[PDB]
RNA sequence: CUGGAAGGUUAAGAGGAGCCGAAUUGAAGCCCCAGUAA
RNA sequence: UGAUAUUGAAUGUUGGUACAGCUUGUACAGGAUAGGUAGGAGCCUUGGAAACCGGAGCGCCAGCUUCGGUGGAGGCAUCGGUGGGAUACUACCCUGGCUGUAUUGACCUUCUAACCCGCCGCCCUUAUCGGGCGGGGAGACAGUGUCAGGUGGGCAGUU
RNA sequence: GGCACAAGGGAGCUUGACUGCGAGACCUACAAGUCGAGCAGGGACGAAAGUCGGGCUUAGUGAUCCGGUGGUUCCGCAUGGA
């Protein structure tokens, strides 16, 4: 399908236009440093017409830079904005310097316009020798039919997510997934500012990855608005049902972070990173085996994965994993099966003044969970549900998802 | 390696040859926002001077010495030919249809533009008046007596310093090149 | 778990010709070496 | 757990600044195939100005920039427009370097004076405190005052 | 709860399916909350007067403290601007 990608300086509107063309994952601010760092895709629709749209951005500048050009040759028209408050500045040439050797088609925009007697001053944006400017808004919808047919006239499965704390490696992690430069690395923490998305095959099948740039202390916190991107990360984790954790070769806030995918009723898997990093010799896994299931208790389930990104060793398995997840996270049983059961546990420990046991039935399937029909809500005992739970996901698999259950009264 | 004084250039520039004597100056992008580029009527002082003028505006615009202003529309006789000669003005009505038309102002540098003082209302004063960050201004001749120049550059350096850009921090003088 | 690269595979693909798929590149994992049994 | 003042002296290793001087931008033209600001007010001259042959940088690996003695008062011709240009610049500037100029910064050895001694002698003095002179050892770190990553179970607030 | 005079069909384009604006029902605790009188501006096959819609109430969670972006003949702490 035809790809469109927007370039340009900082300060112009572009993730702003970006996002209102469809969705606001893309993070707005008021500054020259905060900007979309790297590409970034999604859907449009236009009449009969549904292109794409890339994202692209204005200490390090090469690569950003560098991964605009990437796109640039990619990509079927081009979208150049440009303010036309301030007229025309140096970075404008700039820009146009490597638009005239790209042998490609060029849209021009002009932003920051949001009334009808700041519609003018347009004859000066005549230098590029390009076509006719088409003013555009940001506050406002403004002028965007013009732009829009300016491009239509050229114009001819699950989802996991990574999630961690800021310098892991994480972004590491993915590209070399792909075994393609899709992501920025750097030796400094935060350096990976909003989600990014990426969609894959693997064995016939398709998968969609999703980096959050890492998490720092909820304290730690304090910026101009980057918890606007760290909201970013949690939609994400709502957006797909698989989170992946990655820790380098313990700290709480990692707990902390396993915290809210646990709650979200997602299937949630353990993985380490660096493993060349530290010692590597017999055994050595077995300690880390037991301090992870020491510190970590209240998931039980997770799988526990070793890969080191830089040698990128046992990269392979960590793909299938996730399948195994998957359907775990989405399976019913047959009631009868699981009444029959219910009952066996309740042989065994004939001691819930007493609580009774009727009945057991599967209801949500998108996350394994199911009630029971007993006598007394008020007398049971978190002791006692931690039990029935785990008799249950030891009848079956039910592994590497968590549980809910709920306790109805008669009635 | 030294710096003259500017009644020391001005004589001297009559040594410097009927040619013209003009001045760069460097001005101290990051300064955009106050940058400091414009034009001004001179004191000390043959231009052909075209005007697009629309309605009542042409009748006096035939009187102040203008070569040729129009039958309301002549740019379908500046496609495909158009030997442009000096500078081209305009009113503030027009400028935006003349604008739609597309590049044939932008790499010419004779594109209507309201910033300069060159689309207005008044076109009988502005006929009269015109007859990385730098600035070109064209001061005088060669043959101007060494008064003239002195009153030149006095106006034009009180016109860039009357325009003190915001963001005055910093310095503000880098550089003249007579 | 440990090296030393050899034996090929390169793996979904990345790519695609004819007609869904040519050639051509393509990490791991398989000792393909034993020591190791934790 | 990193910065900064105590905190001083010389070696080399380098840096970063600025200041000069020299050189750099080959492109779809124009004797080839070069960045933001004037169509001249030619040069006779000179590793060739026709051909003519070194040198890098190189190369856009094309074919140029000048240091430039044969032919040489011959030569291209300021001069025009297969790219948005087009000369003699008033020439300013950036870019990328080189050269040197100076002003600092940092690592390597580091020496001693700093700052230290739950080291040994003498004196105050009858004194396992303290203090002053000596030696000795470590020596610019340590420790010491203010800014940033864990971490308190130590202290609260809380429905 | 309709009997076609409210389920056919040239044009009349066409969500006035709008901008101004208002007497009663409610619940009558009120706030709130809802549903339907009455009128200038052309804005319609329109010519005689018919127009604030998909002919039972059934929605875009609460439309909000949701403003941080924007037009200002409003103020601006001694007078100009900010
Ligand atoms: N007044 C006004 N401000 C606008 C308009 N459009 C955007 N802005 C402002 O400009 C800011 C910059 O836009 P933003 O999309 O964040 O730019 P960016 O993310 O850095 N990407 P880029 O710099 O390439 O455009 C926005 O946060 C917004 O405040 C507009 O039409 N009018
Ligand atoms: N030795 C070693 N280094 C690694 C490994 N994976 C990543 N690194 C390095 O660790 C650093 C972390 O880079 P990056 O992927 O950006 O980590 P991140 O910051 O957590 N991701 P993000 O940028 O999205 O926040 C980089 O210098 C990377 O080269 C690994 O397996 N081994």
């Amino acid at each position: 399908k035809p790809v469109v990608a927007i370039v340009g300086r900082p300060n112009v509107g572009k993730s702003t236009i970006f996002n209102r063309i469809a969705g606001e994952r893309i993070s707005i601010v008021e500054d020259t440093p905060g900007v979309t760092r790297d590409r970034i895709y999604s859907s449009a629709e236009w009449l009969n017409y549904d292109f794409n749209l890339i994202d692209t951005g204005g200490p390090f500048l090469t690569q950003i830079r560098q991964q605009a050009e990437i796109a640039m040759d990619e990509a079927d028209v081009i979208i150049f904005m440009v303010n036309g408050r301030e007229g025309v500045t140096s970075a404008d040439e700039e820009v146009a310097k490597i638009l005239y050797r790209t042998k490609k088609p060029v849209v021009l925009a002009v932003n920051k316009l949001d009334n009808t007697e700041m519609r003018a001053n347009i004859y000066d944006f005549y230098s590029l020798g390009f076509g006719e400017p088409y003013p555009i808004s940001g506050t406002h919808g403004l002028g965007l039919g013009d732009l829009l047919d300016a491009c239509a006239e050229h114009f001819k499965v699950i989802q996991f997510c990574l999630i961690g704390r800021p310098n892991v490696g994480k972004s590491s992690l993915v590209n070399a997934m792909l075994g393609e430069e899709r992501v920025i690395v750097s030796n400094v923490a935060g350096t990976t500012r909003d989600a990014v998305d990426t969609a894959f095959t693997y064995n016939q099948q398709e998968f969609v990855i999703v980096d959050t740039a890492g998490m720092r202390k909820k304290g730690k916190v304090y910026e101009t608005t980057e918890k606007y991107s760290v909201l970013r990360a949690l939609k994400a984790i709502d957006r797909s049902e698989v989170v992946g954790v990655v820790l380098d070769g313990i700290i709480e806030q990692d707990k902390r972070i396993a915290g809210y995918a646990h709650e979200a009723g997602k299937a949630v898997v353990i993985i380490v990173n660096k493993w060349d990093a530290v010692d590597k010799d017999e055994s050595t896994m077995k300690e880390f085996e037991q301090n992870i299931r020491e510190h970590f208790q209240f998931l039980d389930y997770a799988p526990v994965l070793f890969m080191s990104a830089l040698t990128k060793k046992r990269i392979h398995t960590l793909m299938p994993a996730i399948i195994k997840a998957s359907e775990n996270h989405s399976l019913r049983v047959q009631t009868n099966v699981l009444n029959d059961v219910i009952m066996d546990a309740v042989a065994m420990n004939p001691t819930p003044s007493r609580l009774k046991i009727y009945y057991a039935t599967q209801v949500s399937v998108k996350p394994p969970s199911f009630v029971v029909f007993v006598n007394d809500p008020e007398l049971m005992h978190f002791s006692y549900e931690r039990f029935l739970e785990n008799r249950i996901r030891d009848a079956f698999g039910f592994e590497g998802t968590p549980i809910k259950i709920f306790a109805r009264a008669r009635k | 390696s030294k710096a003259y004084d500017v009644s020391e250039a001005v004589a001297l520039v009559k040594k410097t040859n009927d040619a013209t004597v003009e001045v760069a100056f460097r001005l101290g992008p990051r300064k955009n926002d106050q940058q400091i580029r414009g034009a001004v009527v001179l004191p000390n002082g043959t231009q052909r001077v075209l005007v697009f003028a629309k309605g009542e505006k042409a009748k006096e615009a035939e009187a102040a010495g203008a070569d040729f202003v129009g039958d309301t529309d002549y740019i379908n006789k500046i496609q495909q030919g158009w030997f442009d000669f000096d500078v081209i003005v305009a009113t503030p009505d027009m400028m935006g249809e003349v604008g739609k038309i597309g590049r044939v102002l932008g790499p010419k540098g004779l594109m209507p533009n309201p910033k300069t003082g060159t689309v207005t209302f008044e076109v009988e004063k502005a006929i009269g008046e015109i007859k990385a960050g730098n600035i070109h201004v064209p001061i005088g001749k060669v043959s101007f007596e060494d008064e003239k120049l002195v009153e030149n550059f006095t106006t034009m350096y009180d016109t860039i310093l009357k325009a003190k850009p915001a963001a005055a921090k910093g310095v503000y003088v880098k550089n003249v090149a007579v």
